[PDB]
């Protein structure tokens, strides 16, 4: 909820409720209910389990982002499950808006909103240029509207994935 | 020409979309600098000068003449122009007339109100933007009437010092 | 474009009704300011400036160097430029003659008197508008006449002190 | 709109009469400064300054830090800037010349003369608008002649100082 | 930069609430003294102190090279330098005159009354704010006028041996 | 802000009345000092003091630690410095020469005459403001020109001892 | 210019790093003093020094012309100038006429406590920063105030004889 009121145009549902910056507790005296059994990061990683942490200043957070997404695609992570969701509440309102409308401009109405409002994702971060050129080139968002008939028209939209930088390893070396 | 030449659009879109997101901004003309119980005369401001809070720094210096700054309190004072336009009756000479006899201080707040953000039947107003102004001493400057510039009304401005800056 | 972009009309009818209750204003041109028993000088007055009441502030500071500050006595001091155009018979210059000779005090009062309020025979005036300068000291102050501009006539000013604000 | 509009013609017709019964005015530009028995240098004045006549005042402090201030004697030193126009023949030259050389005080006066007003061969004057300056020290003054604009001639311009002001 | 930078705010909050709320701070200017017999004449004072009270100290040296301190006398003696102001024919003249003639010994009083508190028709003291000065030994000293002391007045500086200090 | 700052008016406006109505205030500058025999010469003078009047005391000890204080003397003797100017062909030289070769002794009379109260033809003193002096002891003092004296003169210093002091 | 004229900058670079990591610096503004029993009253001083802390020094000579500097007794007593400030009704004269009606003797305690590190409710100190003081010898001053002293209140000194110094 900080996260995401401490934005106001787009929210932070970017952000994850993860670490001392965001996430902290401390509720008191903190111990562990039982101190022989200790934690297995593979295990946690495979039930999809959120381990614990205390902050550098020493209260109690919760240093995970790990949704309940089995499969180990991309889903796994909190960010992008927070980030459709909020686009489709945004097509959402935008077919609250567009509904029972004569056809004709509608779909060139919609087609200006999914731009703008992509481009204010973008300038936000939430969106980001793909990594390869070749392939997923270097365009952050691809829409396209199609008619049919009377009925049967559709929208597509593709995005790309952001990073949140979850593991880092750092290595020591001697200069002798 | 030069080689260093080429440019495209979706950086200056990018940067527009960024900076447009911030929203409106607030006027200067638009806001709301009222006294403690007397806003009848309060209306009557024209234009003022925003609150200041800052703090001291002692400048201490390191060897060979370095130098470093260091924090200190706040500076709580604060000076403020106000301006206003008098009519018939005297507003604002009955004020100056009635606290300039009471000796005391006053007590001010100063907060941006804008018209579309306003609800309700008056202008409503968050404690994030409210700024109020108390043990206040609130006197007179000598401010020259252009008699000869018959086009101008009076022109009377007060100078308002707070010894304190009062925030939440 | 930005959200936050309602707007409606009954604020700003509430805010200029509120605004327009005020009544007139006083025009910085009208008003009248005379000397005792001396009006056939006074009504040569161009362009005067406001008396001021002020109060001394006494500055001290409180622990690890915060300030304070405090009421005094009022500043009773108060100086006026005056501005008069000059005749013929040379009003200004007899009057300015016949008080350096006196090498007495003056006494001036100064009351802003609008011509629409105005009843009677002539202006009528209210003590709460009425302001009056006694023990005065009127002296002259070098000013150069520009005979190069031709159609600029002569603009003698002077310059009185009050020792005190007189107030009722 | 506002309710205190009411107006009316007596008032501004009253005021119009007592103002236009003091007369015409004296122009800056209508004057005659003069030398004593040098007219014909006298004539080739262009701009000058009024006299001065003031007094000292004593500044004194009643108790609780109150003022009062007292009269004095004259200040009656007084400085004036002259401006001529140079001609060929050089009279401001060889006046500044020979009075340098004489190494004495010069005398003045100075009286505005109406042409209207005048009669007679020549204009006449009263001695209640005749100021005359003796015992006067008249030196030079670094003024730049702009030769880049040559519209404009010459502009020499002198500096007189007077110890007292003789006044009838 | 220093990690041991940051702070709080209610403890200076709270601390700047009790340092305005131990009292109003009252002005040096602010004073009334009164001869005994002539307080009439009293009012003209304008510069003066406190008398000095203090009572001296025995420093004294034992073994182990121990430095200490004990009471001594008081010393209730010494001398006052004041500032003053004359009249028309001298009353401080006269005084003092009448004073060194009869060879008596006077009585003062001095006081502190703001005037927020001052009730009634003259000043009303306070036992607070009052001393009484007894064996007070008055005379004055010789003031030099200048050359160029146009704007300053004659300050009648006097010397009194004070003897000792009564509080009421 | 402090609960016991609101004051009355009528307190210190009656004070203010009662300090202006105390009398005129006298400037510094307006003195007048004559010789015995050369007052025809001593209108020189520009820079002096009245003469020191003061008696001394005697401080004693007693018991139990007690200071009193006594009368002595009067202190009518001691040193005045004055300043003033010289002439063409140096007045004051001659006539201290003079004085020095006949060896005797001076009196000198100091007045202080407002121009406001003179009447007649020649300055008038009152008995109020006039003190003469007798055996006058006078000398004067080397007197340095310096290299930038150039809008300076000469200020010749005189030292007098002075014995004792009468009023008239 | 010169052949020997550049440097490196790392060097003064890691330099720069070791000063502004020393630790932050302390204003001499913040200050803490509490006496023993009227901690109630001591927040009102202002100005103040640590007490002097010293040993003094035998210089001794010997043969051949040597110098020589030896230990002495603990340079503990001396005096101690501080600046406060007074009440409505005179806190600190009441205090001071107490204590030398009691004679007594007084213990006093000096702190710094930096803001930022403050916790609690009041103010919370650490040994290293705070000093206490034994057989203080408290007295004040006579305190001067002026003619135009309007801006500027009494600044009551006070003198005092302090004995030995613990650090705690």
């Amino acid at each position: 909820a900080r996260g995401v009121k401490k934005n106001s145009d787009v929210g932070g549902w970017h952000y994850s409720p993860a670490g001392e910056e965001r996430a902290v507790i401390a509720r008191a005296s903190i111990q562990p209910l039982y101190p022989e059994d200790t934690p297995d990061e593979e295990a946690m990683v495979k039930g999809r389990l959120n381990k614990v942490s205390v902050g550098t200043s020493g209260q109690m957070i919760i240093d995970d982002a790990l949704t309940c997404c089995t499969q180990d695609n991309y889903l796994h992570f909190q960010h992008v499950p927070s980030l459709m969701n909020a686009i489709s509440r945004f097509f959402v309102q935008l077919a609250r808006q567009m509904k029972h409308s004569p056809d004709g401009i509608t779909a060139a109405g919609l087609t200006k909103g999914m731009t703008k409002l992509l481009d204010r994702f973008v300038a936000s971060g939430a969106l980001v240029a793909p990594r390869d050129p070749d392939a997923d080139g270097t365009e952050p968002y691809v829409l396209k509207v199609t008619q049919a008939e009377f009925d049967k028209w559709e929208v597509v939209w593709a995005c790309c994935p952001t990073g949140v930088a979850r593991r880092i390893q750092g290595v020591p070396l001697l200069i002798k | 020409g030069h080689n260093n030449t080429k440019g495209n659009r979706k950086f200056i879109k990018g940067r527009y979309t960024a900076n447009a997101a911030k929203g409106e901004r607030l006027v200067s003309s638009e806001f709301l600098l009222t006294f403690a119980g007397h806003e009848d005369i309060s209306v009557l401001v024209r234009t003022s000068q925003i609150p200041e809070m800052t703090r001291e720094d002692v400048e201490d210096y390191g060897p060979n003449g370095v130098k470093f700054n260091q924090h200190g309190p706040i500076r709580n004072s604060g000076e403020i122009q106000v301006q206003c336009v008098e009519t018939i009756e005297g507003d604002i000479l009955q004020f100056i007339k009635d606290r300039i006899a009471a000796k005391d201080y006053v007590d001010i707040t100063m907060a941006a109100t804008p018209e579309s953000k306003s609800s309700g039947v008056n202008a409503v107003t968050k404690a994030a933007t409210t700024i109020e102004m108390l043990d206040c001493k609130i006197y007179s400057d000598a401010i020259d009437f252009s008699t000869e510039d018959v086009t101008a009304a009076v022109r009377p401005s007060l100078r308002i010092v707070y010894n304190w800056i009062e925030w939440d």
